[PDB]
C-alpha cells in the first residue's frame, strides 16, 4: 500500500497547516492520523493550508496527514426522504442507516443556457399575498429578507406544508440554528404530515465552521438528483448570512485578503455558484425544476449592506417583512410596496391573473393617499372611497398561521374584494366574511370551485355573481 | 517528558517550549510552579491553559491570573488533561473560583472527590427532548407579551444601568424560593460586591442549602473570564444527567465571556474581524450555548442577562447571541429614563411561547391587541409633536389615551426595589393580568388619571391609588 | 519554447513561476491542458490572465474558470497575446463566452479565422469626429424628451423590477428592424434564466440573424465576470473599423461590471476605495468607455443599463458612469406600479441633444412645454387630495385636465409586452409624436375619456379608443 502523506505544523481554530502532500488537489479531501477528514484549501510554496471537517483536539503538530485522492461527494436517492442528515449524509435522528446506492459531487457544474426552458409554472405557496402580488414559480429563485422574528421560517414552513397535494419534494437546509429549533421544526412537520416528502439537512451552532459552509451545496446536491429524473424540487436555504459568516471566518483563519466587512472577495462568488443551479429543464432534458428561497437576515432594517446587497443582484425577485408591518397587525408581514418578482404573471394561472391585475393598483392607490389619511375624513368624497377600499384590501390579505388556502378560494375572495361586493361589510367583519364565504363555498358552489380547478379560467361571470349575492343574503353584520 | 520552558511573556499569553514529541494537547492545563531563588524574584503560582500548536516545539497558552514575575526560563508542568472541577454533592452550599477552589473559608475539598473536565461536546439531536409550558413569575410584562418557558433558553438583554441585575434578583426571590431543584449561579465579569450581597441574601434566605456559585470577576484576567462560565455549566450538568433533577442556572453577564475572548485573541495572532472581534465569534460562543440544554434526562431552565455595549443593538455580540434563545425580554434606556420599571420593551421583547394553543385564545388576543395599540402611538409620535393633539382624528385620540394608561399599567413594584422605595412590591398572577389588560383595554378606566397606573399590581390597587387621589 | 510551473493555488488566484527572462507580458492568456496521470487526478482545461509581476520570475495571474483540480506543478503553457476572440461576419448569430469559443452547440469556429486581441489602446485625438446625429428609437418618451445620439453612450438608470431589460429589448428590436444595423449584445453577469429568455427571442424574432451575443454568467469567477464587456467591445469594434458600419453595442449592466472588478481588487489584495471598491475603478470604467467613440470610419453608439442599490444614486458606480453619458434615463417603480410603462420618469431624464439647434425649434417648444406642464402639475396633486380641483384657479384645472392626459399618452405597447399582454407593439415616428403632444397641448382632444391615452401608439389610436369605448 502507498499513499502520499504530509506532517502538520501548526493546529488551532478549525486550521492546520502541513508540510509536504506535493501532488494534493485544491479541494481534496484529506485524512489525519486521527481518523478525522480535512479538505485542502491554500496550496502554497512549501505547506498546504488545510480546513478541519471534524474535532480537532486530537490532532497535534507532528502527526501523519493523507491523501485521499478524492473530491468530497454526498449520498443521494428516494431512502433519504423523512430523515433527518447532517451535510456529510450521516443521519442524526437515530431510526437506523440510510441505505443510498448512489453520490454525487457536491460541487457540480449549473445547468447550460441552452439546457433550460423559461418558467411557466405556478407554485402555490398558499398565502394570499405572495400568491397575488409576488408569484413564485417552479425554476425561480426567491429571496426572504428581513429582521429576525419577522415570520421568515413561518413563510417557508407553511410554503413546505402546502406542498402536500402537488407533486414536489421539499428540502429544508438549517444553517446556524440551535438544534432545539430544528426539532421542533421538525416535530411540526411531522405533525402536520409534511414528512413524507421533505429531506432536512442541519447544521448545528456547535459543529465547525466548514459545515456550515457547506451545508446549502449539501442540500442542492440531493435535490439535483431527483431534479434530473423529472421530478420537481423545493430547496430552502435558512441563513445565507450564516453561511457567509462561517466562510468569513474560515478566509480570516487562513489568512486571505479582507474585503469590505472583513469578508473575503470570493464571497459573491460563492452563492452566485450556489443559487445558479437551481433551474427548469427543458422538455429534452427531463422537464425536471429546482427551485430555491434562500434567506437573509438583516440588523436595523439595513439593506444596503455587503451580503444583502450581494443576494439581492442574483435572485430573481425579494419579499420584504418588515415588523412596522408585524406588530400593526399586519401578518404575514409582505411589504407589498417594496417586494417584486420578474417572473409574475407566467407563475400565475389565469384567473389570479385577472383578478391580482386591478388589486395592484388599488394597493398603489391606497399606499398614496395613506399620506393624506392622516388628516381625518376632511377629504374629498373619491379620496376616501379609495381609503375605504385599500382598507379592505389590507384586511383581505391579512392571514394566521399554518393554514393554507386553496388558489380557488383565494381567487374568489380577490374577486369579491375587487368588483365592489364588500364595498358595504364594516371593516371589521372582513375576516368573519371570508371564514364563512370559504364554508359558504364549501356546502354550496362546488361547482364554481371545480370550475377553477379544472380550466384554470374563472367562472361564468353572472353564476358567481348570483352566488355572492346568495352569500350577502345570508351573511349578518355584527 | 513533560517539564517545559517559558519563552515569551506577552500580557496574558505565554509560549511554552517542550522536548520535540510531546507536546501537550489543545486544551490541556499547565502548571507553572516557582520559588524565589534571590532576592531579585518573586514566587509563582499560576495555571495556564493549551491554546495553539505553532510548530517547532512551542505551544502558545492563556494565563488564568496575572503574569507579573514570570522569566523566561521558568519550567512549567503539563497535568495531562484539562482543567477538572469538584462535581457533586459536594458542591451545594460552597463559592468556588474559575479553577474549582472553594473561597468560602468552608475547607478543601478532599483530594478523592470526583472530577470533571472543563470541556466536552454538546449534546445531540436525538438526546434533545421538547415542550412548551409557560414558566410563571409574577412579572406583568413577561406573563403577558413575552411568556418564559420552562426548561427553555432565556436571554435578558440591556444597556449599562438599564435593571438586569434588578430583574435577575426579582426573578430569584419569585421562582428559587420553590422551585424544588438544584440552583447554580455563574457569575461573570460582575461587580465582586454584587457577589458578597448576592451570598449573603441567599444565606438569610436559605436557598443557599441548595446552591452552587461560582464567581469571575470584572478584576479577574481574560484567562478567568473566559472559564468561569465553563465551570458553572460543568457543574450544573452533573446535576442534569447523573441524577435526573432540575436545574436553575444563573449567568450574571454572559457578554464579558466574548469579551474577554476578544481581549485575547489579538495576541495569539488571528486577524481582526468587523468591529475588532475575534473570526471565531459565532463558533466559540455556539460551542458553550449548545451544552445548556434539556435532554431526555433531565431538563436545564436558564436566564441569562446579556450586556449590549454603548445601547447597540446591532453589535454582533448581542446580534449573535439572538438565536440562541427561545425567550428574549429587551430593556431599554428610553423607558427607564421615564421611570416606568422594569422598563421592558413592549414590542422588541418576543417568545416562542406565545401561541393560542400554548397560553389561551384570551391571552393571545389580548397579548395582541396591546401590541397593535402600543404600536399605533409610537407611529403616531411625529404627527403629535408637529402638529399638536388637537388635530388627530377621534380613533386616534381615544388610541393614545388607552396606549399611555397601558403602558404606565405595564410598570410594576418589585420586592428587591424595596431598599430604593417604601413601596413593598407584589406578585401578580396571569389571570390577574389577563383580567386587568383586558379591563383597560374595554375601556372602563378611562375616567382615572394617568398617574393613577404606575407602579402598582393588580388593577384593584389602580382605583385605590386614584381613591387616594380623590379621582 | 520554456513553459511555466504552478507555485500557488489559493481560489480563483494562481501564481506561475518561469524560467528566468521569459516572463509574458501583462494580460497574456496562459492555457493549462492536462490530462490525469492516474486514478486520483482529474483533466483539466483552464485559462489564466497575467496581472502581475510579483518578482523572482514569478507572475501573479487570475482564472476565468474554475481551479478545483489544480496541482502544484503541472505545466503551463504561454500564448504569447492578450485574450483573442474570432471576429468578422462568423459572429453574426452566435453565442460566445469570454474566451470568444461558442455555447450555442451549434460547431467550432474554423481554427484558421481571423481574431483580434482585447486590450488595446482607445482611439487617439487626431483621428475622432465630432458630429451630432439624432438616431432614431420609435419610442414616444425617448423620442420626445430625451433624444439618443449617433456615436453616443446612453444610460439607463433604476432600481430592481423597472423594466431595464425590457426597454433594452425592445430598442434591439426596434433599432435593428426599422434601421436594418448590425448589433452586440454584451451580457455582463447575465442571469441564465434571462440570457435563455433573450436568445429564443431573438430566435423566434429574426433578429438573432444580425446581432452575437457574449454572456458572462454570475456563476462564472470575477475575471470572467469582468473582460466580457471587453470582449463584447472587441467584436463591436471591426464592423466600424475594417468595415465602416454603424454598429449599437448593448451592455447589460455596468453595475456587475464594477462588482466583478472589486471582487478582482479583493483577490489580488489592494486598499479598498471608498465603499469598498477598487482604487482604479475610476480608470478602468475610462478604459472600458473611452472606445466607445465615433470616428471617421464609422460610429459605435452604446446602450448600457445601470442599476441603483436602495436608490443611491450617490453610489460610486453609477457616480463614475455618469460622467461618460450623453443622455441618461430614469425609470420608477412609482411609475411601474400605476401601470405606465416603459416608467421613465419625464423630469430626471437629461439629452445634450435637446438643443434648439439640434431638434428644431417646435421639437424643443413642444418638449420644453411638456416638462413645465408635469412640473406644475406636480405641485397640485398634494393640494387636489386635501381640497378637489374645484378649489384651485380655472387655468390650474386645465392644468390638471391635460397633464393627465400627457402622463397616460407618454406611455406605449411594446412589441416584447405580447409575452406579457398579448397587445401588439407599435413603432411611432418622432414627426408624429411632437405632433400629437402638440395637438394634445392645445388642447384639440381635451373631451376625450383619459383612459382612451393609456398604452397607445399613435394619436389616431386614442381617438379610435374612445370611438370603442362609446364617447
Ligand atoms: N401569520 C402569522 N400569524 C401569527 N403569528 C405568526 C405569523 N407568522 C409568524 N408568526 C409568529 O411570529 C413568531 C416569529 O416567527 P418566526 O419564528 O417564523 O420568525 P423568523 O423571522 O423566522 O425568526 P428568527 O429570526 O427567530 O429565525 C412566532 O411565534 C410565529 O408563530
Ligand atoms: N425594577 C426596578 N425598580 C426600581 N428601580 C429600578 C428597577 N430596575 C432598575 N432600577 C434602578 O436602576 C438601577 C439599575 O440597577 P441594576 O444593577 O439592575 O442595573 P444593570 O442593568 O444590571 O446595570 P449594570 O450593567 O451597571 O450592572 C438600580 O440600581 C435602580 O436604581
Ligand atoms: N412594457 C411592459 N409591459 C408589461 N410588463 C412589463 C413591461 N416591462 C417590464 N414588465 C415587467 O417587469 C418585469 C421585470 O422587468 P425587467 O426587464 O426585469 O426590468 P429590470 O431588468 O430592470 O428588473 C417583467 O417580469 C415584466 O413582466
Ligand atoms: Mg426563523
Ligand atoms: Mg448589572
Ligand atoms: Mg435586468
Amino acid at each position: 500500500q502507498v499513499s502520499d502523506v504530509g506532517t502538520v505544523i501548526q493546529v488551532g481554530d478549525g486550521i492546520a497547516r502541513a508540510h509536504g502532500l506535493d501532488n494534493v488537489m485544491s479541494g481534496e479531501l484529506v485524512e489525519f492520523a486521527n481518523g478525522v477528514m480535512g479538505m485542502a484549501l491554500n496550496l502554497e510554496e512549501n505547506n498546504v493550508g488545510i480546513v478541519i471537517l471534524g474535532p480537532y483536539t486530537g490532532i497535534k503538530e507532528g502527526d501523519e496527514v493523507r491523501r485521499t485522492g478524492r473530491i468530497m461527494e454526498v449520498p443521494v436517492g428516494e431512502a433519504l426522504i423523512g430523515r433527518v442528515v447532517n451535510p456529510l449524509g450521516q443521519p442524526v435522528d437515530g431510526l437506523g442507516p440510510v441505505e443510498t446506492t448512489e453520490t454525487r459531487p457536491i460541487e457540480s457544474p449549473a445547468p447550460g443556457v441552452m439546457d433550460r426552458r423559461s418558467v411557466h409554472e405556478p407554485l402555490q405557496t398558499g398565502i394570499k399575498a405572495i400568491d397575488a402580488l409576488v408569484p413564485i414559480g417552479r425554476g425561480q429563485r426567491e429571496l426572504i429578507i428581513g429582521d429576525r422574528q419577522t415570520g421568515k421560517t413561518s413563510v417557508a414552513i407553511d410554503t413546505i406544508i402546502n406542498q402536500k397535494d402537488q407533486n414536489m419534494i421539499s428540502i429544508y437546509v438549517a444553517i446556524g440554528q440551535k438544534e432545539s429549533t430544528v426539532r421542533t421544526v421538525v416535530e411540526t412537520l411531522r405533525k402536520h404530515g409534511a414528512l413524507d416528502y421533505t429531506i432536512v439537512v442541519t447544521a448545528s451552532a456547535s459543529q465547525p465552521a466548514p459545515l456550515l459552509f457547506l451545508a446549502p451545496y449539501a442540500g442542492v446536491a440531493m435535490g439535483e438528483y431527483f431534479m434530473y429524473k423529472g421530478k420537481h424540487v423545493l430547496v430552502v436555504y435558512d441563513d445565507l448570512s450564516k453561511q457567509a459568516a462561517a466562510y468569513r471566518e474560515l478566509s480570516l483563519l487562513l489568512r486571505r485578503p479582507p474585503g469590505r466587512e472583513a469578508y473575503p472577495g470570493d464571497i459573491f462568488y460563492l452563492h452566485s455558484r450556489l443559487l445558479e443551479r437551481a433551474a427548469k429543464l427543458s422538455d429534452a432534458k427531463g422537464g425536471g425544476s429546482l427551485t430555491a428561497l434562500p434567506f437573509v437576515e438583516t440588523q436595523a432594517g439595513d439593506i444596503s449592506a455587503y451580503i444583502p446587497t450581494n443576494v439581492i443582484s442574483i435572485t430573481d425577485g425579494q419579499i420584504f417583512l418588515q415588523s412596522d408591518l408585524f406588530f400593526s397587525g399586519v401578518r404575514p408581514a409582505i411589504n407589498a410596496g417594496l417586494s417584486v418578482s420578474r417572473v409574475g404573471g407566467a407563475a400565475q394561472i389565469k384567473a389570479m391573473k385577472k383578478v391580482a391585475g386591478t388589486l395592484r393598483l388599488d394597493l398603489a392607490a391606497y399606499r398614496e393617499l395613506e399620506a393624506f389619511a392622516q388628516f381625518g375624513s376632511d377629504l374629498d368624497k373619491a379620496t376616501q372611497a379609495k381609503l375605504a377600499r385599500g382598507a379592505r384590501t389590507v384586511e383581505v390579505l391579512k392571514q394566521d398561521l399554518h393554514q393554507p388556502i386553496p388558489v380557488e378560494k383565494q381567487v374568489l375572495i380577490i374577486y369579491a374584494l375587487t368588483r365592489g361586493f364588500l364595498d358595504d361589510i364594516p371593516v371589521e367583519d372582513v375576516r368573519r366574511f371570508e371564514k364563512e364565504f370559504y364554508l359558504f363555498l364549501d356546502q354550496n358552489g362546488q361547482h364554481l370551485l371545480e370550475h377553477i380547478r379544472t380550466t384554470k379560467d374563472l367562472p361564468n361571470e353572472d353564476d358567481l355573481n348570483k352566488a355572492i349575492e346568495a352569500f350577502k343574503k345570508t351573511f349578518v353584520v355584527s | 517528558m513533560t517539564r517545559g520552558r517559558v519563552i515569551q511573556v506577552m500580557g496574558p499569553v505565554v509560549d511554552v517550549k517542550f522536548e520535540n514529541g510531546h507536546l501537550p494537547a489543545i486544551y490541556n492545563a499547565l502548571k507553572i510552579q516557582h520559588k524565589a531563588r534571590n532576592e531579585n524574584e518573586v514566587d509563582i503560582d499560576l495555571t495556564l491553559e493549551v491554546a495553539l500548536h505553532l510548530g517547532d516545539d512551542t505551544v502558545r497558552t492563556i494565563a488564568m491570573a496575572s503574569t507579573d514575575g514570570l522569566i523566561r526560563g521558568m519550567e512549567v508542568i503539563d497535568t495531562g488533561a484539562p482543567i477538572s472541577v469538584p462535581v457533586g454533592e459536594v458542591t451545594l452550599g460552597r463559592v468556588f473560583n474559575v479553577l474549582g477552589e472553594p473561597i468560602d473559608l468552608e475547607g478543601d475539598i478532599p483530594a478523592d472527590a470526583r472530577r470533571d473536565p472543563i470541556h466536552r461536546p454538546a449534546p445531540k439531536f436525538e438526546e434533545l427532548a421538547t415542550e412548551v409550558e409557560i414558566l410563571e413569575t409574577g412579572i406583568k410584562v413577561v406573563d403577558l407579551l413575552a411568556p418564559y418557558i420552562k426548561g427553555g433558553k432565556i436571554g435578558l438583554f440591556g444597556g449599562a444601568g438599564v435593571g438586569k441585575t434588578v430583574l435577575i434578583q426579582e426573578l430569584i426571590h419569585n421562582i428559587a424560593q420553590e422551585h424544588g431543584g438544584i440552583s447554580v449561579f455563574a457569575g461573570v465579569g460582575e461587580r465582586t460586591r454584587e457577589g458578597n450581597d448576592l451570598y449573603h441574601e441567599m444565606k438569610d434566605s436559605g436557598v443557599i442549602s441548595k446552591t452552587a456559585m461560582v464567581f469571575g470577576q470584572m478584576n479577574e484576567p481574560p484567562g478567568a473570564r473566559m472559564r468561569v462560565a465553563l465551570t458553572g455549566l460543568t457543574m450544573a450538568e452533573y446535576f442534569r444527567d447523573e441524577q435526573g433533577q432540575d436545574v436553575l442556572l444563573f449567568i450574571d453577564n454572559i457578554f464579558r465571556f466574548t469579551q474577554a475572548g476578544s481581549e485575547v485573541s489579538a495576541l495569539l495572532g488571528r486577524m481582526p474581524s468587523a468591529v475588532g472581534y475575534q473570526p471565531t465569534l459565532a463558533t466559540e460562543m455556539g460551542q458553550l450555548q449548545e451544552r445548556i440544554t434539556s435532554t431526555a434526562k433531565g431538563s436545564i431552565t436558564s436566564i441569562q442577562a446579556i450586556y449590549v455595549p454603548a445601547d447597540d443593538y446591532t453589535d454582533p455580540a448581542p446580534a449573535t447571541t439572538f438565536s440562541h434563545l427561545d425567550a428574549t425580554t429587551n430593556l431599554e434606556r428610553k423607558l427607564a429614563e421615564m421611570g416606568i420599571y422594569p422598563a421592558v420593551d413592549p414590542l422588541a421583547s418576543t417568545s416562542r411561547a406565545l401561541a393560542p394553543e400554548i397560553v389561551g385564545e384570551e391571552h393571545y388576543q389580548v397579548a395582541r391587541k396591546v401590541q397593535q395599540t402600543l404600536q399605533r402611538y409610537k407611529e403616531l409620535q411625529d404627527i403629535i409633536a408637529i402638529l399638536g393633539m388637537d388635530e388627530l382624528s377621534d380613533e386616534d385620540k381615544l388610541v393614545v389615551h388607552r396606549a399611555r394608561r397601558i403602558q404606565f399599567f405595564l410598570s410594576q413594584n418589585f420586592h428587591v426595589a424595596e431598599q430604593f422605595t417604601g413601596q413593598p412590591g407584589s406578585y401578580v398572577p396571569v389571570k390577574e393580568t389577563v383580567r386587568g389588560f383586558k379591563e383597560i383595554l374595554e375601556g372602563k378606566y378611562d375616567h382615572l388619571p394617568e398617574d393613577a397606573f404606575r407602579l402598582v399590581g393588580r388593577i384593584e390597587e389602580v382605583v385605590e391609588k386614584a381613591k387616594a387621589m380623590g379621582v
